């Protein structure tokens, strides 16, 4: 029930840096928002929320929850 | 004629044009000195240039002679009657109608400079207090698309 | 004296001003600024 | 955006930027409040005051943009161009 | 040493292709008109920028010089015009670098080209490094002890005007408002339905509090908003010394991060619970005394 | 550009014109003028270029 | 007798001199300018009493200064003999509402006399309206109340400064004579062991060449100066010799470029200094040079003479040579010493009379030039005094004096004390004076001379600290401009009941005792040892019969606002500054209440200020009513005072006036008839007196915040009216006129519900933000309709109506009940500006209640914002159930060093619950017994003067014997602390808590004004970023220091959007707005507009600033 | 109480604010009170100017490398003023030597106590003073040899997080703010000239 609901220490050890984490959650949040705005096209490349979602929610909040599970993977190019 | 929106040295140069005019139209056949002939042309060049170059918004020469004429008579009315004259009483003295009096009063102002201090604080400038209209308001633009 | 000595002198001198009051600034903060002052070099006998 | 080169602007360079030449100290007519010809604020050199409207009143509509009206020489385009286009004074 | 200083300027000319002749300008460029506006002012008056006056003088003096050169004129008269023309151009580029400035009305020096590019009020230090911003607000601050470290109170009216686009979008989706203009009217009137919608949208959306001097990086700190009646920002008493804020009376600005990257930064980097220790010496700052 | 935004704004402008100095835009103060991303923190090449894809086991579930 | 309500005073020393007419500073100065009957009556009284005063007025003086004008032939002359006034055309009340400058006519008799014609034609002329000053010292110009504040300036004269040169290792001495009008002159000795002169700092030159330029020859020079080797050394080293030679040489140095001419060289020296026009040294200027140089009675009015310049050299060398006392040349013996500019003998205030006189002198100076030019081009016998003089410059100068000047300031009417303090303010800043940038440490600092003439405690705490100061309580102005102060006269060790007004220089000579110094039953000094002050601010004592003056009152050094504070001596000087400054910000309340404990000066400060309405006759009230009150004098004459009622002040607060007298009460002159804003029974009352308890309480009053019981909001204890006024104008434009009308287009039916018939909101119609006050519609617009709009006009059966809505609307974040509307019509007899056909003003009034954020404060510089308003049950109550109205943190009090507020609290409890001392025979009581403050009833006021207040033994003792309020118990212990039952948990607090009654003010930093927000709004034109301020819906400034913080955090994305998306990018701003409402992701920012503007400006200085890509030209 | 222009009065204040000052005592006290208010406003101005100039020169110092290649450090005294037969640590060990990473190991008994490339903390500094080593060589920002900015190892661990500094942090802006923040708090001058 707060911003601090996914703890930061668990998130930090997954990404090994701090600046890496913010862009990584933000890139994912951009994707999931873009998925919700298909409105009927149903393009294959986009992927929806992996975890369950509240009736109203912020896409960035969903993204951070996915990192804590650790299912999502990031790679620098 | 200094201190009327024209720089003092600028007045000399414009009057200097009047002098070169005068010598081309002067001769000894008239029994008079050059000084009396020259001063007419000097005054002409200075006053015409003052009409044509003092104001930021240019006023035609004949409108300029109208406003300074009415200004001087308004000064005489204030001194004589001991009270600020009404535009209608000023109008009959000019022989024009009151609507023309109101019109010429509206043309006889001067702009105020944008880059001026408000005076409450030194840093603030007048030009940072007036909004533009040409900006596209975001709420209205998206509504048209809808 | 030398470049190392002036680094020691500058960091030590400015720190006593701060420590006189009671504020505490770690020496790395001082050291970064002093590194920036010593970067250039003045050329003499620029023949070659 | 790779480098912000700066240098001395020669006389030909100044003329190259210019879209015209100012020839009068005129700014705006005292009665109609519209810009004059070949002075400061002139639409022939800087740009149209109103979007796609020229000076004389020909070619008011949006359709025939990107043309130069033969009467007053104003090139119809957006009014925002006045913020970009610049002239020059010959000495 | 005289040859040493002189070498500096002259060597630069030979290596560079550009010729020294750029010192003496033949044609004076003019600023585009929108950058020196003759804006109408309410009340029938007018407002003009000082560049117009300075441009007017150089045009006037150049025009008269053409007249003097055209007819046969002496050396004394033409020299004075050339002298005044040179002085006029000088005033335009840098007013006050030689003798008295062109005061114009007499009450104040006229602004100049270089004057826009100089000082604390210059373009560099007033409109390029630091700008005013949309989606921002201001109010006095009070102490709220019942808050958590990562929470701040946001007044109802203040938050409504900050989050106006977001409230309108939700009002349309929840069908309380028909269309975008009808949504706009509803929030401006302040109807009862808006407040229910507002609490739904502010949640999990940080806001950056900020006090005016902002000496060190803990001056700006993100917080989780929370609606509160009244008109004063509630703030957490532990974080007072980082802001250096007492409650005599102290207005604190409120900014809103918009995009996905920006609000992510406020949650991770700038949050008020990940800034326990002062970066100066690694000492605790969030236990005032 | 960064030097001009400091105390001197005439001497630096004047000699830069003479010297004809092209400003490479690497740096912090000059990247705030243009509106680009500052090379500090998230604005770095390495942090800003990363990509996010889910795992195969994540796609396998839903 | 019954002029004031009874207030027991704790003072111990009787006061010889009563407090003067507190507004005399402004009124007496302006009386001099008019030269009216009242001032000249004072002149004849002063002459018969022996007091000096200028017998010549102010206005006629500048006429007498302007000699009759003479052309090159000297044929003609214009004498301006007599001036006179007429009654003002507009009444004072009429002026404020109808926007008319309060003024009166000024006629003057011009006499034309021609020697050639031998004829005299006298004729009266009219020079224009003169803005007059009402009886409370404010100039009502253009419907707004202005006040002109005094101005401190360096007096003209000679000033000698001694300095030390580090290279020379020896002292250097300089002299400078700074005149009122002419160029200035300097005389610097031993720069490199020779003496030299600066003639307007044109060039270095010697003194011998200056003297040789004068008629003095080398032979006579050396007899006067042969005993001082500096001038002898300078003489032999000076190669030039001869009077003619020296004169031409200085001509070359001063004005290069022309060949020397004997006559032209000679007239320049006469012109530069000795000419009576180019070097008009002021009357104070001549007066000061005679005092410094010691010459006994030279010419009273005129320029400097050749005697003075040579005397100034003599003073310089005698000062340099080390002798400290020397006989003045052709004058009495005088001390030779350096003089400090900051000392008040050298600082002069230009009171309001002198300020306007300088401006009217400039206006009349321009008038003089015109008649000279006119005379050369006019023939004789066609010249009359009516036509030749143009009065246009004179009126234009006195009109431009009030506008755009730092001395004619907008009056602040927050409460009567803000009014009073603004009259007495002494502004160092202004034209021809000390500016902010020239300011140094020395001017701001307190001086020893300041005692009795300028309060050191109060001054603004802002950037102009010390530059602005308030006049002292007893200060009086010398006619030259210096500030006097009274002193009692002492002779043979007996203090006499006579008062002498000493200036800042005559004070220096003598030794002054202290009012606090004990005095016997007889007029002798009780103790041989007595504290005194002397030259240079010494504080050393000098026992026995040596003094000659003593201070008249211990409150002498403190101003009106500082005298308000009780227990001032216990407070620190720093916090007292804040306390005196706050009290000029307290807003008036609905029902004002007099302070329970407070100094006796609050009553006098109210009556002298003009808000309370006092009687001018001794009569019987006959008809009492809210609007007006009728009184009848013994002769039979009736005068009806018309009380103001709910009229807006300058800062937007009520100035509502109550009526205090009943129907048949007898009145005496000066007694108070009507109560004013923030007043009670004629006593000043800026706040209420609440029950305070000192304890931390759950953290709600942490770090200076305040806790308030909900009783105060409920019982209307702290609530203030606020009256806003906003107006619109129906101007005639090119396309047509604007119409004030009800038929606004494209509006619903219920929005224009409370509008009246002609399109004005009805009286009493409660409004909200966004509501329409007066309906107004623009005449036309040129609409180039898009195809969809064209379709819509057909579909809805609309009419465009060729109009757009521009109606006046209630500003954002504003509520209120309309109370009054004024309408001015062109077609009516009403006068309007050009263009405006109709003008309408609407007064919206609201009743603000005390809420969180609203700044609150006491008297001793303790201030805080309200943090929480608990319910009445939650408040920590007393043993008898009484909940404390306000809590205050104790953590603040020791550190800030203002224990005066604790002392006030203890005495406040005693005032609320009375005390009994009868037959107790105690030592502390004995001083009080003659005072009479032994048997005191509950609720009664008590007075403790600002430096003769009750001592701490009395308060400790008084606390011991407080009356039991009910049932027989005293709720407060002897220590001044009481038992507090926690209201929330119920269980008693473990130890006692200090409690009492404290006087609390409500400041004008209310939260309702401060709250601002912005989604998107206006933008500036030249640079497209939003404009600032609250009145124009302005975004907050993300300055330079702010972006450093984000760079330290590394948050690059947040910084980028703050500079491009959220401002200064026209293509990007609309894109983000549509993206938010559609839910789509935010787009990428472009380049800002200010950067593009920068390129254009730098391309206009002839620098080809090229944006480039790696491969040639760049993309934008 | 300090008279104007930094002088002392010979006749000091004998009364306390509880006891209540006398008239002349109050007047002399004002000389120092007003001066302090005026001076404080000036120190804010100069401290602001100092911070602004510092930020310009201190920018372009960014952490842009995980570890430098070099071995040059700086020798700091962990412990000094050691009385006879005892070892006493340095008074300012916290601000000076803490949160730095050793350039090279330290051997006193032939065995490494604190190995190289280990940041120092409370536990490690205790180990070195107990064994009795009197100095240490810690890698530091001065001797960094990075072609662009400064490596993370030479800067050592940051202080706001208690871990090694991240790549891309702007150490330069942090240092400038830290020096300039207590500038207003300094306010020191000779009591009397
Ligand atoms: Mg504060
Ligand atoms: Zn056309
Ligand atoms: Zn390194």
């Amino acid at each position: 029930e707060g911003i601090i609901n996914p703890p930061i220490d668990e998130l930090l050890e997954a990404t090994d840096s701090k600046y890496s984490l913010v862009i990584y959650a933000a890139k994912r949040a951009r994707q999931i928002n873009a998925y919700y705005s298909q409105l009927g096209e149903g393009l294959l490349e986009y992927v929806g929320p992996l975890v369950d979602t509240h009736v109203h929610e912020k896409p960035l909040s969903i993204a951070l929850r996915e990192i804590n599970a650790g299912l999502l993977t990031s790679e620098a190019i | 004629y200094t201190g009327r929106g024209m720089l003092f040295l600028d007045l000399i140069q414009e009057g200097n044009l009047g002098l070169i005019r005068a010598v081309e139209k002067f001769d000894y056949t008239k029994g008079y000195k050059f000084s009396t002939y020259a001063t007419w042309w000097i005054r002409q060049a200075i006053t015409r240039a003052m009409a044509d170059q003092a104001r930021t918004i240019r006023i035609p020469v004949h409108m300029v002679e109208v406003i300074n004429k009415l200004a001087r008579v308004q000064r005489q009315m204030l001194q004589d009657l001991g009270r600020e004259p009404t535009p209608e009483e000023l109008a009959k003295e000019l022989d024009m109608t009151p609507e023309k009096v109101i019109e010429v009063q509206k043309y006889g102002r001067e702009p105020i400079s944008l880059h001026t201090p408000l005076g409450e604080d030194g840093d603030s400038e007048f030009g940072d207090l007036i909004e533009d209209s040409e900006a596209v308001v975001p709420a209205d633009a998206v509504s048209f698309t809808l | 004296l030398g470049q190392r000595a002036v680094q020691v002198h500058l960091v030590g001198e400015v720190q006593k001003v701060y420590n006189s009051q009671g504020v505490s600034i770690h020496d790395k903060h001082i050291e970064i600024i002093i590194r920036q002052m010593l970067r250039r070099v003045t050329i003499i006998e620029s023949g070659d | 955006f790779d480098e912000l080169r700066i240098g001395l602007a020669t006389a030909d360079d100044i003329r190259q930027w210019s879209h015209g030449e100012v020839k009068k100290p005129e700014t705006i007519n005292y009665r109609t409040l519209k810009p004059e010809k070949d002075g400061l604020f002139c639409e022939k050199i800087f740009g149209p005051t109103r979007d796609w409207e020229c000076y004389c009143g020909k070619y008011k509509r949006v359709r025939f943009k990107g043309i130069i009206c033969e009467r007053c020489g104003v090139e119809v385009t957006r009014a925002k161009v006045r913020r970009e286009r610049m002239g020059h004074i010959e000495l | 040493t005289r040859a040493l200083k002189r070498l500096k300027v002259v060597s630069a000319f030979l290596q560079t292709s550009n010729s020294p002749k750029g010192m003496v300008l033949d044609c004076v460029p003019v600023i585009p008109p929108d950058l020196r506006p003759m804006v109408q002012l309410d009340g029938g008056r007018f407002a003009t920028s000082d560049l117009n006056d300075l441009y007017r003088r150089v045009i006037n003096r150049n025009n008269r010089l053409k007249r003097l050169l055209d007819l046969g004129a002496p050396e004394i008269i033409v020299n004075n015009e050339k002298r005044m023309l040179q002085e006029a151009v000088d005033a335009l580029f840098d007013n006050g670098r030689r003798g008295r400035p062109v005061t114009g009305p007499g009450n104040r020096p006229l602004k100049s080209l270089s004057d826009m590019l100089k000082g604390k009020q210059g373009r560099f230090r007033q409109n390029l490094l630091g700008k005013r911003v949309d989606y921002s607000a201001r109010s006095v601050i009070v102490v709220g002890p019942q808050l958590k470290l990562h929470q701040c109170g946001l007044p109802k009216a203040m938050a409504l005007e900050l989050f106006k686009p977001f409230v309108m979008k939700r009002l349309v989706d929840l069908n309380h408002a028909q269309n975008i203009k009808s949504a706009k009217r509803m929030v401006e009137r302040g109807r009862t339905v808006v407040y229910d919608v507002l609490e739904e949208v502010i949640a999990e959306h940080p806001v950056l509090l900020n006090r005016a001097p902002t000496l060190h990086r803990l001056g700006i700190q993100a917080f989780e908003p929370q609606l509160v009646e009244g008109k004063a920002i509630q703030i957490h008493p532990l974080v007072c010394t980082a802001f250096n804020a007492d409650f005599d009376g102290d207005q604190m600005a409120v900014h809103l991060p918009l995009s996905a990257e920006a609000q992510a930064e406020a949650r991770i980097l700038m949050l008020s619970s990940n800034n326990i220790l002062k970066p100066a010496d690694g000492r605790p700052v969030t236990m005032p005394t | 550009l960064s030097a001009a935004s400091f105390q001197e704004t005439t001497r630096v402008l004047t000699d830069a014109a003479i010297n004809a100095k092209s400003d490479s835009l690497i740096g912090l103060k000059e990247n705030v003028i243009i509106g680009k991303l500052i090379p500090a923190g998230t604005g770095l090449s390495r942090y800003r270029n990363i990509r996010v894809e889910p795992t195969e086991e994540a796609k396998a579930a839903m | 007798a019954s002029t004031a309500p009874l207030r027991i005073s704790f003072a111990k020393i009787k006061e010889p001199l009563e407090v003067p007419n507190l507004l005399a500073l402004q009124t007496e100065s302006f009386d001099w300018l008019l030269g009216n009957d009242a001032w000249k009556a004072r002149v004849e009284s002063a002459l018969e009493s022996g007091q000096d005063v200028p017998t010549k007025s102010g206005l006629e003086e500048i006429f007498e200064e302007i000699s009759p004008i003479e052309d090159f032939s000297g044929s003609m002359s214009l004498t301006f003999r007599d001036h006179r006034f007429e009654p003002p055309k507009n009444s004072i009340d009429e002026c404020k509402d109808r926007d008319f400058t309060y003024a009166a006519p000024l006629f003057v008799t011009a006499e034309f006399t021609n020697n050639e014609t031998g004829e005299i034609k006298s004729q009266t002329v009219f020079m224009g309206d003169f803005p007059l000053m009402t009886n409370k010292g404010t100039f009502v110009i253009n419907g707004t109340e202005r006040v002109v504040v005094s101005q401190l300036v360096r007096s003209p004269g000679v000033y000698f400064d001694s300095s030390i040169d580090k290279t020379s290792d020896k002292d250097i001495f300089s002299a400078k004579i700074i005149p009122s009008r002419g160029a200035w002159l300097e005389m610097e000795i031993d720069k490199r062991d020779m003496v030299g002169v600066r003639i307007d700092r044109k060039r270095k030159q010697s003194v011998t060449v200056l003297l040789k330029a004068l008629g003095w020859t080398t032979e006579q020079i050396l007899e006067e100066f042969g005993e001082y080797e500096s001038m002898r050394a300078t003489l032999e080293k000076d190669h030039t010799q001869g009077q003619d030679d020296a004169l031409l040489d200085i001509y070359r140095k001063l004005r290069p470029g022309e060949p020397p001419t004997r006559e032209a060289a000679q007239t320049l020296l006469e012109n530069l200094y000795f000419n009576p026009k180019r070097y008009d040294l002021a009357k104070v200027g001549r007066y000061k040079v005679n005092k410094k140089l010691g010459a006994d009675e030279p010419l009273d009015a005129g320029v400097l003479t050749t005697d003075d310049v040579i005397a100034t050299i003599k003073y310089l060398v005698k000062l340099h040579a080390g002798e400290t006392e020397t006989v003045g040349e052709s004058g009495r013996e005088i001390v030779v010493e350096t003089d400090d500019i900051d000392h008040f003998g050298n600082r002069r205030i230009r009171n309001v009379g002198e300020l306007i006189q300088n401006q009217v002198r400039t206006g009349l100076a321009r008038m003089e030039r015109v008649v000279r030019e006119r005379m050369t081009t006019q023939d004789v016998e066609a010249i009359t005094p009516q036509t030749l003089i143009n009065i246009r410059p004179v009126v234009a100068s006195i009109k431009e004096f009030f506008g755009t000047s730092q001395l004619s300031q907008f009056m602040d009417q927050n409460n009567p004390l803000s009014g009073l303090t603004h009259k007495r303010r002494l502004n160092a800043l202004g034209p021809g004076g000390l500016s902010r940038e020239r300011a140094g440490f020395e001017v701001r600092d307190v001086h020893p001379s300041h005692y009795g003439r300028m309060c050191p405690i109060e001054t603004p705490e802002g950037p102009n600290i010390g530059l602005i100061g308030s006049l002292a309580s007893y200060g009086r102005i010398n006619p030259f401009g210096f500030i006097e102060t009274p002193y009692r006269k002492v002779v043979e060790g007996q203090v006499t009941d006579d008062v002498d007004y000493l200036t800042a220089d005559e004070e220096d000579r003598f030794v002054i005792a202290q009012a606090n110094a004990a005095l016997g039953d007889d007029m002798r000094f009780a103790e041989a040892r007595v504290l005194v002050r002397r030259r240079g601010g010494e504080v050393d004592y000098v026992p026995g019969d040596d003094v000659d003056y003593m201070d008249v009152s211990p409150r002498q050094m403190v101003s009106v606002a500082t005298a308000m504070i009780p227990f001032l001596e216990h407070d620190d000087a720093n916090r007292a500054l804040m306390g005196a400054n706050m009290m000029r910000q307290a807003v008036p309340l609905i029902k004002s209440e007099s302070p329970l404990v407070g100094t006796g000066m609050e009553y006098r400060s109210a009556a002298d200020a003009g808000d309370v309405v006092k009687a001018e006759k001794a009569g019987v009230v006959q008809e009492v009513s809210a609007d007006y009150i009728t009184t009848t004098n013994d002769d039979g004459t009736y005068i009806t005072y018309r009380l103001a009622k709910f009229s807006r002040s300058n800062q937007g607060t009520s100035v509502n006036q109550k009526v205090i007298v009943a129907e048949g009460d007898r009145i005496i002159e000066g007694q108070v008839l009507a109560d004013g804003p923030a007043t009670e029974n004629g006593e000043m009352a800026l706040g209420k007196n609440l029950l305070v308890a000192f304890m931390p309480w759950e953290g709600h009053n942490y770090e200076d915040a305040i806790i308030l019981s909900q009783r105060l909001v409920q019982d209307d204890v702290l609530s203030s009216i606020h009256i806003e006024e906003h107006e619109v104008d129906a101007r005639d434009t090119k396309l047509g006129p604007e119409e004030i009308t009800r038929d606004i287009p494209n509006v619903s039916e219920e929005v224009l519900a409370d509008l009246d018939e002609r399109g004005i909101i009805r009286i009493g119609a409660e409004v909200v933000a966004g509501d329409i006050l007066v309906g107004k519609v623009t005449p036309k617009g040129e609409t180039e309709l898009t195809p969809e709009e064209r379709l819509l006009r057909a579909i809805f059966g609309e009419k465009a109506r060729e109009v757009r809505d521009t109606s006046l609307k209630v500003p954002h974040g504003e509520i209120g009940k309309v109370i009054g509307v004024r309408v001015f019509d062109r077609e009516e007899g009403d006068e309007l500006p050009p263009g405006v056909n109709q003008l309408v003003r609407v007064y919206v009034a609201q009743k603000r209640k005390i809420t969180d954020g609203d700044k609150l404060a006491g008297r001793h510089g303790n201030k805080g914002v309200i943090s929480k308003i608990n319910p009445i049950e939650d408040m920590p109550f007393l043993e008898d159930g009484t909940p404390v109205d306000i809590i205050l943190n104790p953590l603040a009090v020791p550190s800030r060093m203002n224990p005066g507020q604790v002392l006030e609290i203890h005495l406040g409890w005693l005032a609320s619950r009375g005390w009994d001392v009868s037959g107790l025979a105690e030592e502390w009581a004995q001083r009080l017994q003659v005072i009479g403050a032994d048997k005191v009833e509950p609720g009664t006021n008590v007075a403790t003067p600002v430096f003769d207040g009750a001592r701490e033994d009395e308060l400790a003792g008084l606390l011991q014997h407080t009356i039991p309020n009910r049932d027989g118990e005293r709720m407060v212990l002897p220590s001044g602390k009481a038992r507090l039952f926690d209201g929330r948990s119920g269980e008693p607090f473990p130890e006692p808590i200090s409690v009492g009654y404290m006087y609390i003010l409500k400041l004008h930093h209310l939260v309702d004004d401060k709250l601002h927000a912005r989604s998107t709004g206006p933008y500036s034109m030249i640079t497209q970023q939003p404009l600032g301020g609250k009145a124009q819906f302005g975004g907050q400034r993300f300055g330079e220091m702010e972006v450093w913080a984000l760079e330290a955090y590394g948050a690059a994305y947040a910084l980028q959007e703050l500079l491009t998306i959220k401002s200064d990018d026209v293509t990007g701003r609309v894109k983000v707005y549509e993206a938010i409402v559609k839910g789509e992701n935010i787009p990428e920012p472009g380049i800002p507009e200010s950067f593009k503007v920068l390129i254009k400006e730098m391309q206009s200085l002839c620098l080809n600033v090229e944006v480039l890509s790696s491969d040639g030209m760049s993309i934008e | 109480v300090s008279n104007a222009k930094n002088e002392t009065i010979p006749r000091p204040i004998k009364a306390s604010f509880r006891e209540g000052l006398s008239v002349l005592e109050y007047f002399i006290s004002t000389h120092g009170a007003r001066k302090g208010l005026a001076d404080t406003a000036l120190r804010t101005a100069d401290s602001g100017y100092l911070t602004r100039r510092l930020v310009d020169v201190s920018q372009d110092v960014i952490i842009r490398e995980e570890d430098c290649g070099t071995e040059r450090g700086l020798k700091l005294p962990i412990a000094t003023r050691d009385a006879d037969g005892t070892l006493r640590k340095a008074e300012d060990v916290e601000t000076s030597v803490y949160a730095r990473m050793l350039a090279e190991d330290v051997v006193i008994d032939g065995k490494v106590i604190a190995p190289a490339n280990v940041d120092l903390g409370d536990v490690l500094i205790d180990a070195l003073v107990a064994h009795g080593v009197e100095e240490v060589k810690t890698r530091s920002i001065l001797t960094c040899e990075s072609q662009v900015g400064t490596c993370a190892m030479c800067y050592g661990r940051s202080l706001a997080t208690g871990k090694l500094v991240d790549i891309g942090e702007a150490v330069g802006i942090i240092a400038a703010q830290s020096i300039g923040e207590p500038g207003t708090q300094l306010t020191m001058r000779t009591f009397h000239t």
